[PDB]
C-alpha cells in the first residue's frame, strides 16, 4: 500500500499556477464504473474526495480496451505536465544487455502497482485533483486528487525511481556481489550463489521491500530461463529482443497515438532509423483524447517504415571483461556502413549500421572516421572501454589523408582487415603544377535577377568558349566553368578559378554529393590524370582571368 | 577545515536561470576515481547527495595533474561562469601585473584546495549540481550539489580575494621583487632569478602557505622571456615560374587586410596576359622595387594594435604539417595582438587531438600571463571528434570556450 517513505518535494514552474481544465460528460455505464474504479481507489488512499474550496481540476476519460481485463481510469494531465517542474532524468540512456556479463542464477521481480505505491508530497496534491462526473445531473461532482504518484504525470517516473534508491540502498551495501538493476517496475537481480542461498537472498529482497510499502507479487521470475526484463529474453547464454507489434488501425484517437509514440520511443532505444517526428506533429494538432485524428501521408509513411524496421529479428550473447572488445567496421551503399562489435569471433554482442551526412558534400574515408568516432562512444557508453578496431583500408591510405587534410582528425587503435569493398581515394590533386599541360584561365557568373549567367575558359593555346546558362546562381555557374575546363581538356590540366567557393570544395578530395554537378565534376577529375586547381584573386589585373571575366560579366 | 563564516549572498545574472548541461559519457577507469573523489569529499562535508527535484547539472570528469599521479576532479563550471554574477569590482584577481610575462621564470601552484573551507551561499548551492556517470545505466546516477565554494566557479576566488591577499602579505613584503598573479585555482609566481635559484623561492612560498593552512602540490614551470612571434615570411623562389608569381600576388593581396602599405601593381603587371603557370617570368627591375619594399613592411610590427580590456580574445590555429601548428589572438579582426607557432611533436605525440589540446592550453595560459583572461578559440576540428578525446590529454585546472570551424587556404597564408 501508500509507501511510508519519505515524499519528495515538488514545485510548479516558476509563475505558472496549477491546472484548471473543464470536464466532459461521459455516459451512464462508463460513469459509474468510474466512480466504483474511484471509490476502490479511496478505499485504499490513492486518492481522496475533496470539496468547494479546490480551484482545480483536470480531465477524466475511458477507455474502452481491457488490457490483462481491466477498464480502468485514464486520466489527462497534459496541462498539469506544462505546469509541474522540471526533473532531471540522471542517465544517458536505457541499458543495453550486452553490458550484463553471465551470473548463474537470475531472478526479475515486477513492482505490482508501483507508482501507486510511493507518496506524493501533500502540498502538491491540491493540483492533481480531478472529478468523476454525476449519474442525475440533478447531483454534483465527484471531486478527488492524488495521495500517490499518479499514472501519467510529469515526476512519477523520476521520483519512484529515487524512492526506490534508496530503498535498496542499504540491502545493496550488505550483499555487495549480488547485482540488482532498476528500470520503471522491473527489477533485476542476479549473482553467483546456487539456488537455495540465492533464492534466500530474494525472500530477504522481496521482504525488505515489503517493509517499505513496496508489493512484489507471487508474478516471481523463478529461475526458469527465460527471464523478460525490459522486453528483452534473458536466456542462460544468450539475449533476445522480445518482437516489437504495433497496433494496426484505419481510426486513430488523440490517445491512441499518444501510446504508440510512446511504445515508439520505447522501441527506438532497442532499434535505430525509428522516426516519430510526423506522428508527433499529429498530438500538437489537436486536443481531447477521444476526438479522433487521420494520419497524413508523412505519417502512415512513417509507419510502415518503422513497422518494416520493427522486423528484423535482434539477438547477442552476453559480456566476459576479461576478453578484448573488438569493433569490426565494413563499407555498403554508398553512404551506408556496418558494423559488429564482438569479443569471441562470430560470438556477436552489438550488431549495427552506420549512416549519416558527412555535410552537403563527402569524402569516403572521412566517413569511416565518423563511424568509428559513433562506435567508440557507444562503446564507453556500455563497457566503459573503447574497442580494438578492425578497419577496411591500408594504413598508408589513412596516412596519406591525415598527411593533407587541413582539419585534425585521429582514430584509435585499429587493424586491417583484408576484405572486399575497400574504403579508399579515388583522386590525387597534384601539388606543383604540371609542366606542359593546357592551362585553362577559367570564370563563370550569373544575374540573381534572372537566374542566367555565363561560363568558359581562355587557354592558354588561344582557346575560348562560352555558354549560355538558365537558372543558376552567381556561383554553380563558377563550378560549371571547372566542369568545362575539365571536359574539353586532354589527360592534364592546370585550371584556374578566383572562385574560394569552388576552390574548397573541390580541395577536401570529395567522393559523393548532393550538388549534381560537382557528382560530375568528381568523376571526371579521377577520370583525368594530372589535375592542378589553383587559385588567384578576382576583379584585379593578374592574368587571363583579367580577360575571361568580360566575357562572362554583364554590362562589361 | 571550514570555518564558520557569514555567507556572502551571491545571485544570477538578471534574468538567466541555473546551468542545465549533460553529462558527457566517461570510462570506467574515469568513474571508479570520480566516485573515490566524492565519497571522502562528501564525508569531509563538502558536498550533499541531492534528489531529481534539483533541475540543474553540470559536467564532472577526471583529469590527471602530470605523469602517473593522483586523479584530481575537474568540474566544467564555463556554464555557470558565464550566468554568475560578474562581481562589484573585487575581481578574480587584481589590475593586471604588467611584468608577469617580462620574468625569467613562472611557476604555477594549483592553489584549489583554499575554497574548500569557506562555506557557499545557501541558495546559489542547488546551481552545483553535477552527476555521475554510470557505467550501461544500470545505477541512476550519483547525484552532487557543493557546500563550499566549488574549486572551477569564478565566485570562488572572487570571494576569497581578501584571505588569499592576506595571506600572501608576507611573502610580498619579504620579496617585493617576485610577482604573483592569481587566475582561479592558479598562482603564477615569476621571479627574475636562476631555475635552480627559483625552485627555492616557490617551496618557500610552499611551506608558508602550507603553514597559513593552504595545501598545495609540487609546481608547473614556464620562461616568458623566452616566448617570440612568428611572422609573415616571402619565399625564395621569387619573381620566377607564373605560378610563383601568382601565389606571391595572392599572399600579397591578403596581408593588405594587415598592413595597406604593400602594393600589387609592379607583378600584376608580369602577371598579364594568358601564360603557361609553368613559365620562368622575367624578375623585373620594377618588380624588385615592388618586393623588397613587400619584404620590408613584413618585418615589422602591426599599427594601432593595441590591448582592450572590454573585447572578448579570440584565437584560431591552423594545422600545418609535420607537428607544425600556428595560431593568432586578436579581438576585432585583422588588428593581431599576438601571432605565434607551437611546435613540437613527432613519433609518440604524433596524435591529432593531443597536439591540438596541448596547442589549445599554451596559448590559453599564455593569454593569462599576458592579458590575464581566457581567449575564445576557433578550432580546426569537427565538433563530435575533438569531443571524444581532449579530457584524455588536459591537464589544466581551467576549460576555455571554443568553437569549431573550416579552415581556407589560410595555412598557406601563415607558414
Amino acid at each position: 500500500p501508500i509507501s511510508p517513505i519519505e515524499t519528495v518535494p515538488v514545485k510548479l514552474k516558476p509563475g505558472m499556477d496549477g491546472p484548471k481544465v473543464k470536464q466532459w460528460p461521459l455516459t451512464e455505464e462508463k460513469i459509474k464504473a468510474l466512480v466504483e474504479i474511484c471509490t476502490e481507489m479511496e478505499k485504499e488512499g490513492k486518492i481522496s474526495k475533496i470539496g468547494p474550496e479546490n480551484p482545480y481540476n483536470t480531465p477524466v476519460f475511458a477507455i474502452k480496451k481491457k488490457d490483462s481485463t481491466k477498464w480502468r481510469k485514464l486520466v489527462d494531465f497534459r496541462e498539469l505536465n506544462k505546469r509541474t517542474q522540471d526533473f532531471w532524468e540522471v542517465q544517458l540512456g536505457i541499458p543495453h544487455p550486452a553490458g550484463l556479463k553471465k551470473k548463474k542464477s537470475v531472478t526479475v521481480l515486477d513492482v505490482g502497482d508501483a507508482y501507486f505505491s510511493v507518496p506524493l508530497d501533500e502540498d502538491f496534491r491540491k493540483y492533481t485533483a480531478f472529478t468523476i462526473p454525476s449519474i442525475n445531473n440533478e447531483t454534483p461532482g465527484i471531486r478527488y486528487q492524488y495521495n500517490v504518484l499518479p499514472q501519467g504525470w510529469k515526476g512519477s517516473p523520476a521520483i519512484f525511481q529515487s524512492s526506490m534508491t534508496k530503498i535498496l540502498e542499504p540491502f545493496k551495501k550488505q550483499n555487495p556481489d549480488i547485482v540488482i538493476y532498476q528500470y520503471i517496475d522491473d527489477l533485476y537481480v542476479g549473482s553467483d550463489l546456487e539456488i537455495g542461498q540465492h533464492r534466500t537472498k530474494i525472500e530477504e529482497l522481496r521482504q525488505h521491500l515489503l517493509r517499505w510499502g513496496l508489493t512484489t507479487p507471487d508474478k516471481k521470475h523463478q529461475k526458469e530461463p527465460p527471464f523478460l526484463w525490459m522486453g528483452y529474453e534473458l536466456h542462460p547464454d544468450k539475449w533476445t529482443v522480445q518482437p516489437i507489434v504495433l497496433p494496426e488501425k484505419d481510426s486513430w484517437t488523440v490517445n491512441d497515438i499518444q501510446k504508440l509514440v510512446g511504445k515508439l520511443n520505447w522501441a527506438s532505444q532497442i532499434y535505430p532509423g525509428i522516426k516519430v517526428r510526423q506522428l508527433s506533429k499529429l498530438l500538437r494538432g489537436t486536443k481531447a483524447l477521444t476526438e479522433v485524428i487521420p494520419l497524413t501521408e508523412e505519417a502512415e509513411l512513417e509507419l510502415a517504415e518503422n513497422r518494416e524496421i520493427l522486423k528484423e529479428p535482434v539477438h547477442g550473447v552476453y559480456y566476459d571483461p576479461s576478453k578484448d572488445l573488438i569493433a569490426e567496421i565494413q563499407k555498403q551503399g554508398q553512404g551506408q556502413w556496418t558494423y559488429q562489435i564482438y569479443q569471441e569471433p562470430f560470438k556477436n554482442l552489438k550488431t549495427g549500421k552506420y549512416a549519416r551526412m558527412r555535410g552537403a558534400h563527402t569524402n569516403d574515408v572521412k566517413q569511416l572516421t565518423e563511424a568509428v568516432q559513433k562506435i567508440t562512444t557507444e562503446s564507453i557508453v556500455i563497457w566503459g572501454k573503447t574497442p580494438k578496431f578492425k578497419l577496411p583500408i591500408q594504413k598508408e591510405t589513412w596516412e596519406t589523408w591525415w598527411t593533407e587534410y587541413w582539419q585534425a582528425t585521429w582514430i584509435p587503435e585499429w587493424e586491417f582487415v583484408n576484405t572486399p569493398p575497400l574504403v579508399k581515394l579515388w583522386y590525387q590533386l597534384e601539388k606543383e603544377p604540371i609542366v606542359g599541360a593546357e592551362t585553362f584561365y577559367v570564370d563563370g557568373a550569373a544575374n540573381r535577377e534572372t537566374k542566367l549567367g555565363k561560363a568558359g575558359y581562355v587557354t592558354n593555346k588561344g582557346r575560348q568558349k562560352v555558354v549560355p546558362l538558365t537558372n543558376t546562381t552567381n556561383q554553380k555557374t563558377e563550378l560549371q566553368a571547372i566542369y568545362l575546363a575539365l571536359q574539353d581538356s586532354g589527360l592534364e590540366v592546370n585550371i584556374v578559378t578566383d572562385s574560394q567557393y569552388a576552390l574548397g570544395i573541390i580541395q577536401a578530395q570529395p567522393d559523393k554529393s548532393e550538388s549534381e554537378l560537382v557528382n560530375q565534376i568528381i568523376e571526371q577529375l579521377i577520370k583525368k590524370e594530372k589535375v592542378y586547381l589553383a587559385w588567384v584573386p578576382a576583379h584585379k589585373g593578374i592574368g587571363g582571368n583579367e580577360q575571361v571575366d568580360k566575357l562572362v560579366s554583364a554590362g562589361i | 577545515p571550514i570555518s564558520p563564516i557569514e555567507t556572502v549572498p551571491v545571485k544570477l545574472k538578471p534574468g538567466m536561470d541555473g546551468p542545465k548541461v549533460k553529462q558527457w559519457p566517461l570510462t570506467e577507469e574515469k568513474i571508479k576515481a570520480l566516485v573515490e573523489i566524492c565519497t571522502e569529499m562528501e564525508k569531509e562535508g563538502k558536498i550533499s547527495k541531492i534528489g531529481p527535484e534539483n533541475p540543474y547539472n553540470t559536467p564532472v570528469f577526471a583529469i590527471k595533474k602530470k605523469d602517473s599521479t593522483k586523479w584530481r576532479k575537474l568540474v566544467d563550471f564555463r556554464e555557470l561562469n558565464k550566468r554568475t554574477q560578474d562581481f562589484w569590482e573585487v575581481q578574480l584577481g587584481i589590475p593586471h601585473p604588467a611584468g608577469l610575462k617580462k620574468k625569467k621564470s613562472v611557476t604555477v601552484l594549483d592553489v584549489g584546495d583554499a575554497y574548500f573551507s569557506v562555506p557557499l551561499d545557501e541558495d546559489f548551492r542547488k546551481y552545483t549540481a553535477f552527476t555521475i556517470p554510470s557505467i550501461n545505466n544500470e545505477t541512476p546516477g550519483i547525484r552532487y550539489q557543493y557546500n563550499v565554494l566549488p574549486q572551477g566557479w569564478k565566485g570562488s576566488p572572487a570571494i576569497f580575494q581578501s584571505s588569499m591577499t592576506k595571506i600572501l602579505e608576507p611573502f610580498k613584503k619579504q620579496n617585493p621583487d617576485i610577482v604573483i598573479y592569481q587566475y582561479i585555482d592558479d598562482l603564477y609566481v615569476g621571479s627574475d632569478l636562476e631555475i635552480g635559484q627559483h625552485r627555492t623561492k616557490i617551496e618557500e612560498l610552499r611551506q608558508h602557505l602550507l603553514r597559513w593552512g593552504l595545501t598545495t602540490p609540487d609546481g608547473y614551470e614556464l620562461h616568458p622571456d623566452k616566448w617570440t612571434v612568428q611572422p609573415i615570411v616571402l619565399p625564395e623562389k621569387d619573381s620566377w615560374t607564373v605560378n610563383d608569381i601568382q601565389k606571391l600576388v595572392g599572399k600579397l593581396n591578403w596581408a593588405s587586410q594587415i598592413y595597406p602599405g604593400i602594393k600589387v601593381r609592379q607583378l600584376s603587371k608580369l602577371l598579364r596576359g594568358t601564360k603557361a603557370l609553368t613559365e620562368v617570368i622575367p624578375l623585373t627591375e620594377e618588380a624588385e622595387l615592388e618586393l623588397a619594399e613587400n619584404r620590408e613592411i613584413l618585418k615589422e610590427p602591426v599599427h594601432g594594435v593595441y590591448y582592450d580590456p572590454s573585447k572578448d580574445l579570440i584565437a584560431e590555429i591552423q594545422k600545418q604539417g609535420q607537428g607544425q601548428w600556428t595560431y593568432q589572438i586578436y579581438q576585432e579582426p585583422f588588428k593581431n595582438l599576438k601571432t605565434g607557432k607551437y611546435a613540437r611533436m613527432r613519433g609518440a605525440h604524433t596524435n591529432d587531438v593531443k597536439q591540438l589540446t596541448e596547442a589549445v592550453q599554451k596559448i590559453t595560459t599564455e593569454s593569462i600571463v599576458i592579458w590575464g583572461k581566457t581567449p575564445k578559440f576557433k578550432l580546426p576540428i569537427q565538433k563530435e571528434t575533438w569531443e571524444t578525446w581532449w579530457t584524455e590529454y588536459w591537464q589544466a585546472t581551467w576549460i576555455p570556450e571554443w568553437e569549431f570551424v573550416n579552415t581556407p587556404p589560410l595555412v598557406k597564408l601563415w607558414y
